[PDB]
RNA sequence: UUAAUAUUUGUUUAAUGAAAAGUAUUUUAUUAUUAUAUUGUAUAGUAUUAUUAUAGUGUAUAGUUUUUUAAAAAUAUAAAAAUA
């Protein structure tokens, strides 16, 4: 994947909002086990 | 402005919400017995009772009284279904065995049940829990489910057991 | 690395069994024709954002 | 033949029982219930109710 | 071949709703349509008045097969399946019944 | 609004205010059940929608009679 | 006692025999000779044994993968026929009363 | 008013005991709340499905899961009271069960008529 | 996303800033912060009556 | 925003548990540090009784007069005794409609915390730091 | 303002370089002389042998 | 080798082992609370090739103790009662 | 109508949308607090007679 | 490589293996028999002995996992993983536990032989 | 067709009881104490396993345990000299 990487095959751009929504999902995981509700992926159907 | 009533013959058409109908088809935990009482349960308790229509009436007293043949037959030819649960007797000593009861018995007449109809006279207490008919589906997916029964938990004085020969 | 590959490798060793138990000779076989056409599909749901939801 | 008490007839009982011990002990006996008049208690204002609870 | 199914999908890809579903699987309800063909063209006997009236067909009678396979063979009726309106005659149409193998039995 | 076909089964965007829809997670498609809900039919015992009656008559006959 | 739990489960269950099936049931044509005292008296035979059987089955519907299908199941239609042929009789004769 | 005892509604002690739907005997004295009338349907219905709040904190007749099928409990048979449990008013709604015993010919009758080994698992058993 | 959380070496001030932990001898402006119906910290006891009454006459008289 | 700082510095005047310690509307010992269902009232002075602070029992918090709970958290000294406000002004018995026989209280001078004694305590000692001797 | 695009158009790809090293590529590879194992040169084992004499 | 056991310190303490243990896991799972349960602890009844499975058999441990959750959170009516 | 359109200040986060599943029962037992609530005559007569 | 991100894989260690009092004469080949179990030991190193301290910490964290305790932390774990959508886990019915009698009893057969 | 696409990616837990709501096959869910009939206890809602601690009591150190990836542009936040 070298020449790949080096061409720019794919996209160069990137998500932007997720090194943020991951820290919230994960405190909100932290209130559910705190609250003693099970624990629910983030993304069931946006995947 | 009045429509044109003149093209269409006297027909009643459907609502356009159309109602469900009254059987409930939910088989599940949440199952909720209708208060509401029809004209068929009226008639086919008549025709089980005094054979109506084709019977005469017994008398107000005769209607009333004991000796009326569903209050006299459920005296002297008591119908209850009373089963023990062998997952609580069968090779192991336990002071306390388990029992599935119709669900309009009481604690009181289990415990005459017992004493009379098998001799178990060392009852301390009992138990009762009201549980849901035992629901399955079949191979064609159709669903099915048993008669409600009552888990009655029936301490006793003296450990009972019943032991499975090997 | 490839999930394609991965599920062709487990086709070439059913294949090879069932060529060693027809009689064949192992080290003289040779992939002869490989071919794949559409199968059945699986529909999921994919609610979106403003009320809008798609079929995956 | 127990005579069925309840939780109020207990408490007087451990009024009663407390105020034995004491005469028994021999220190001036402090039965709560001898204060205690038609209009309410004789001389403290409070209110006091039974049973009490813990 | 459900754990090789499972071995070639990945594992990011995952799949929910394993235990429970989202709704209730204790309403009634029909079948497909072919399903429903299906047992419709199984079980004809639950038709009401399915059986023949009036049975002349008893074990015993001597009798020929007028169409179908082995078309002029007679036989003797050996069993009589009343509600199906079938008939087991003697040494016609026979076929081999598998008999699956137990643990101290073999497929016979 | 309703960019394609109108049935669950249909390829493009819809909408609830014009085609609502229950939730349906997962279902056979036009052609027949996927491995994908097959998993489901060995694992779970229905397809994981729950509006599926299970039909093994086939399997039962196959297998116990 | 344990006498009064050994008859809700049957003897060739415990002995690990094959329970066999009975002859028949009782008949209308031979309840009509029976007074009402020994009617009820095989009403609660019936009752018992009818009991012992509901046991047997729900025992082997807990059961079902280990213990296959119960043995002999026509003593349970034998018994209801029974229950029912007394339950004519005596409303056939409180109807004469 | 009610024709049942107004117990049922609120019942005697300050917990609340003896709330619910109570069914009585036909022929018994007693009256309960269980009446099938298209007035009393709401009632009935409310106290099976959303069950009753009582001022101390605490649901009295259905906190949760199953819901009661008043159709099939026992028949009631008497009164709450402070001083003990309960007052077994109607004495002849309890089913005292009572058989006949060995005379006569007694001994000689089976729960069957006499028409004129090792267990092995099946999956099916036809008679 | 705070610069003080995201820097590898955190002080001892960034670090006593995440004690929220309703406890015995924690970060009582931090969890005072939230509020009441978060945080279980009731009104502050000011004991009142002749002790502080005499002292505070002494003072002033 | 607070204004009021966290972690109250006792390098001038720590704040121990004594060993010895009663309550004062009961004036029996209490638990030292095993336990806190005490109640820590610290305001940096040795005036009597129980010097650096009196201490209380959860149940014991309350009114010794009416018995009952505090208005504000705010008690009232009366000869050795604790009261409450309405009950020292002299007015009537109020039945408060929440919780009747307990006040709302932290527990080992949670609640006092963030009021007291802090650091610097005097003028004199910041003097001390910034002189070289 | 994009419209559909025929097979000719979608083949395109496939005349690239970036499509075929991606895709249609072999892998240089030998027996490993310890574990007779398909290998490529430069990755190795979890094995004591291939550890130190890494082939 | 003396490694704390819940065991021995709720009969050093006095504090009802089973109370002891349950005071170290979830409240719903020990008692009448509102708590949420995964659907695949529950258990599912049996299939053709194998046995049935119950929630108390694959989870003995965490299961509600009425005694406890009577003893502890409801209130008994004997205190109360004032005739 | 604050927040969102249908819903309006109730937000998702807090609370339930819609607490009335099928029918709900607005009356509450024992609401007057009356010190015996079995009725006017019920186990122990209550005053002297007449 | 991992299959989940197809990244590449390394194995670290330190090189003078037969000089250190620990680790001396395990093998790396294959892991060993459970997690809390001792690693693998060459057949010529099989009379080595460990310093005291760290095989009572050891050991320690080892009987940690020896409860029924843990029993039920795998078995929620394997409820929350399977919830979760993770595929190729079982039900926690047909699971079993790690750590049992004859299993213990032979493994400290094995430790004793080990020394 | 867009589409070799956007999106997902599970490596580290600071908090404590109801009712509405939800009925998911609790196989005997619990095993007992007291007394005394009867009745019912595990899972919200926003079309979802979703920015989400439903604030009714009550208080507190149980760490009350699912967020990949080896450079770049533009963008998004945070910082950003002894120049002004
Ligand atoms: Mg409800
Ligand atoms: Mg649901
Ligand atoms: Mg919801
Ligand atoms: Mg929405
Ligand atoms: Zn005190
Ligand atoms: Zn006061
Ligand atoms: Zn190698």
């Amino acid at each position: 994947s070298q020449f790949l990487k080096r061409t720019f095959v794919g996209g160069m751009g990137y998500n932007v909002k997720r090194p943020y929504r991951i820290e919230i999902r994960m405190e909100h995981d932290k209130k559910r086990r705190m609250r003693r509700r099970n624990i629910g992926c983030r993304r069931m159907m946006k995947s | 402005k009045g429509w044109r009533t003149w093209e269409y013959q006297h027909t009643r058409p459907d609502p356009r919400p159309f109602p469900d109908p009254p059987v409930n088809d939910y088989f599940g935990r949440s199952r909720i017995w209708n208060p509401i009482a029809c004209k068929l349960g009226y008639v086919r308790k008549k025709a089980d009772e005094w054979g109506w229509p084709n019977k005469p009436p017994p008398p107000t007293g005769l209607r009333y009284s004991q000796e009326f043949f569903p209050f006299f037959f459920e005296r002297y030819f008591p119908d209850a279904e009373v089963r023990l649960l062998l997952d609580s007797v069968l090779n192991n000593e336990t002071k306390r065995p388990v029992f599935q009861i119709p669900c309009s018995m009481s604690k009181v007449e289990l415990v005459n049940y017992l004493k009379n109809i098998y001799g178990i006279d060392n009852v301390v207490r009992v138990e009762v829990r009201n549980r849901r008919g035992r629901r399955y589906k079949n191979e064609v997916g159709e669903i099915k489910m048993m008669d409600d029964y009552k888990v009655a938990v029936v301490e006793l004085d003296t450990p009972v057991s019943v032991e499975l020969k090997q | 690395l490839r999930k394609g590959h991965q599920i062709v490798f487990r086709a070439l060793e059913m294949a090879q069994q069932g060529a060693e138990a027809k009689g064949l000779d192992k080290e003289h076989l040779r992939v002869a024709h490989i071919s794949c056409y559409p199968g059945p599909t699986d529909k999921q749901i994919d609610i979106r954002s403003k009320g809008y939801y798609a079929w995956k | 033949g127990t005579l069925v008490f309840s939780q109020a007839m207990r408490d007087a009982l451990m009024d009663l029982e407390r105020a034995v011990r004491r005469k028994e002990l021999g220190l001036e006996p402090n039965y709560v219930w001898d204060r205690w008049g038609p209009v309410g208690f004789i001389d403290g204002a409070r209110t006091d109710h039974l049973p009490r609870f813990a | 071949r459900l754990e090789l199914l499972e071995s070639m999908r990945h594992p990011r890809e995952r799949d929910f709703y394993q235990d429970h579903t989202y709704h209730n699987q204790w309403l009634r309800r029909d079948l497909e349509k072919h399903q429903k063909q299906q047992l419709a063209a199984r079980y004809k006997y639950f038709a009401p008045d399915f059986e023949i009236s009036p049975w002349i067909w008893y074990p015993g009678d001597i009798v020929e097969v007028v169409s179908g396979e082995g078309i002029g063979q007679r036989g003797t009726i050996i069993a009589v399946i009343k509600y199906k309106n079938e008939i087991v005659v003697q040494n016609i149409n026979v076929q081999d019944v598998v008999i699956p193998a137990s643990e101290s039995r073999p497929e016979q | 609004y309703q960019r394609g076909g109108w049935s669950p089964g249909s390829k493009h965007q819809k909408h609830m205010t014009l085609n609502p829809t229950l939730y349906l997670y997962r279902f056979p498609g036009p052609h027949g059940p996927g491995p994908y809900t097959m998993k489901y039919w060995w694992t779970l015992g229905c397809f994981p929608t729950g509006m599926e009656v299970p039909f093994r008559l086939h399997e039962f006959l196959s297998t116990y009679q | 006692s344990a006498a009064a739990f050994y008859e809700f489960v049957d003897n060739n269950f415990l002995n690990n025999k094959r329970p066999p099936v009975p002859g028949g049931s009782w008949t209308v044509e031979v309840l009509r000779n029976k007074s009402l005292a020994d009617l009820q008296h095989i009403w609660f035979l019936l009752l018992k044994e009818r009991n012992m059987l509901k046991s047997m089955k729900e025992h082997y519907l807990r059961h079902q993968e280990e213990l296959g299908a119960m043995p002999a199941p026509s003593r349970l239609k034998m018994i209801d026929e029974s229950m029912r042929n007394i339950k004519r009789v005596v409303k056939e004769r409180d109807e004469e009363a | 008013k009610n024709s049942w005892p107004e117990w049922m509604d609120n019942g005697a002690d300050g917990t609340g005991y003896g709330i619910g739907l109570h069914r009585t005997h036909p022929l018994s004295r007693l009256r309960g709340n269980l009446k099938r009338s298209p007035s009393h349907v709401p009632r009935v219905l409310g106290m099976m499905i959303q069950g009753v709040w009582h001022k101390s904190g605490v649901k009295l007749y259905f906190r949760g899961g199953k819901p009661p099928n008043p159709s099939v409990h026992p028949y009631l048979t008497g009164e709450p009271c402070p001083l003990y449990g309960w007052k077994v008013t109607d004495e002849s709604v309890i089913r005292q069960f009572n058989m006949p015993s060995i005379d006569g010919t007694n001994f000689r009758y089976k729960p069957y008529v006499a028409l004129q080994k090792p267990l092995a698992k099946r999956l099916f058993f036809w008679r | 996303k705070e610069y003080r959380l995201t820097v590898p070496y955190r002080s001892e001030v960034t670090m006593l800033r995440l004690a929220n932990h309703k406890a015995i001898n924690s970060n009582i402006r931090e969890l005072f912060k939230k509020p009441l119906v978060m945080n279980n910290i009731k009104a502050i006891p000011r004991d009142l009556g002749e002790i502080p009454r005499d002292y505070v006459l002494r003072l002033l008289f | 925003r607070p204004h009021f700082p966290a972690y109250n510095e006792d390098v001038d005047r720590p704040m121990v548990v004594p060993p010895d310690a009663i309550c004062f509307n009961c004036d029996k010992p209490i638990d030292a540090g095993d336990v806190n269902s005490y109640v820590w009232i610290p305001a940096g002075n040795a005036t009597v009784p129980t010097p650096q602070g009196y201490f209380f029992h959860f149940g014991c918090f309350k009114c010794n007069r009416c018995k009952y709970r505090l208005g504000h958290n705010k008690f009232y000294s009366k000869d050795g005794k604790a009261w409450c406000i309405p009950c020292a002004l002299g007015r009537d018995v109020r039945v408060p409609t929440r919780r009747w026989h307990t006040s709302y209280v932290n527990t080992h001078r949670t609640g006092s915390r963030l009021t007291g004694h802090f650091f610097p305590r005097h003028s004199h000692q910041m003097e001390f730091l910034f002189d070289p001797n | 303002p994009k419209r559909k695009k025929n097979p000719m158009q979608l083949r395109r790809k496939v005349y690239g370089l970036h499509f075929k090293e991606k895709y249609l590529k072999m892998e240089e590879w030998y027996y490993c002389p310890l574990c007779a194992e398909p290998k490529k040169p430069g990755e190795w084992c979890r094995r004591e042998d291939c550890r130190q004499i890494k082939p | 080798r003396g490694r704390f056991n819940m065991d021995e310190a709720a009969a050093a303490l006095q504090l009802n082992p089973a109370y002891a243990a349950a005071l170290y896991r979830p409240l719903n799972y020990t008692f009448h609370i509102r708590g949420q349960l995964y659907p695949a602890q529950k258990g599912r009844p049996s299939r053709p090739g194998s046995l049935a499975a119950s929630q108390g058999r694959m989870f003995p441990l965490y299961q509600r103790n009425d005694r406890l959750d009577k003893e502890l959170f409801r209130l008994n009516s004997r205190g109360l009662t004032t005739e | 109508k604050g927040g969102r359109a249908k819903f309006g200040t109730r937000a998702a986060e807090s609370g339930v949308w819609n607490d009335v599943g099928g029918i709900t029962s607005r009356v509450v037992a024992n609401m007057e607090q009356n010190p015996h609530p079995g009725g006017d005559d019920f186990g122990p007569p209550r005053g002297p007679p007449k | 490589r991992r299959r989940t991100d197809a990244v590449a894989m390394y194995f670290v260690e330190y090189k003078n293996r037969d000089m250190s009092d620990n680790h001396k004469g395990e093998d790396y080949s294959a892991g060993p028999e459970r997690f809390f179990l001792p690693p693998r030991i060459v057949e010529t190193e099989k009379g080595i002995q460990r310093p005291p301290h760290m095989q009572m910490a050891f050991d320690r964290w080892a009987s940690k996992f020896k409860t029924e305790e843990f029993h039920h932390w795998w078995r929620l774990r394997h409820a929350k993983l399977r919830y979760w959508g993770v595929r190729n886990v079982p039900h926690p019915s047909d699971v079993d536990p790690l750590w049992t009698e004859k299993e213990e009893e032979e493994w400290h057969n094995e430790m004793l032989a080990n020394t």
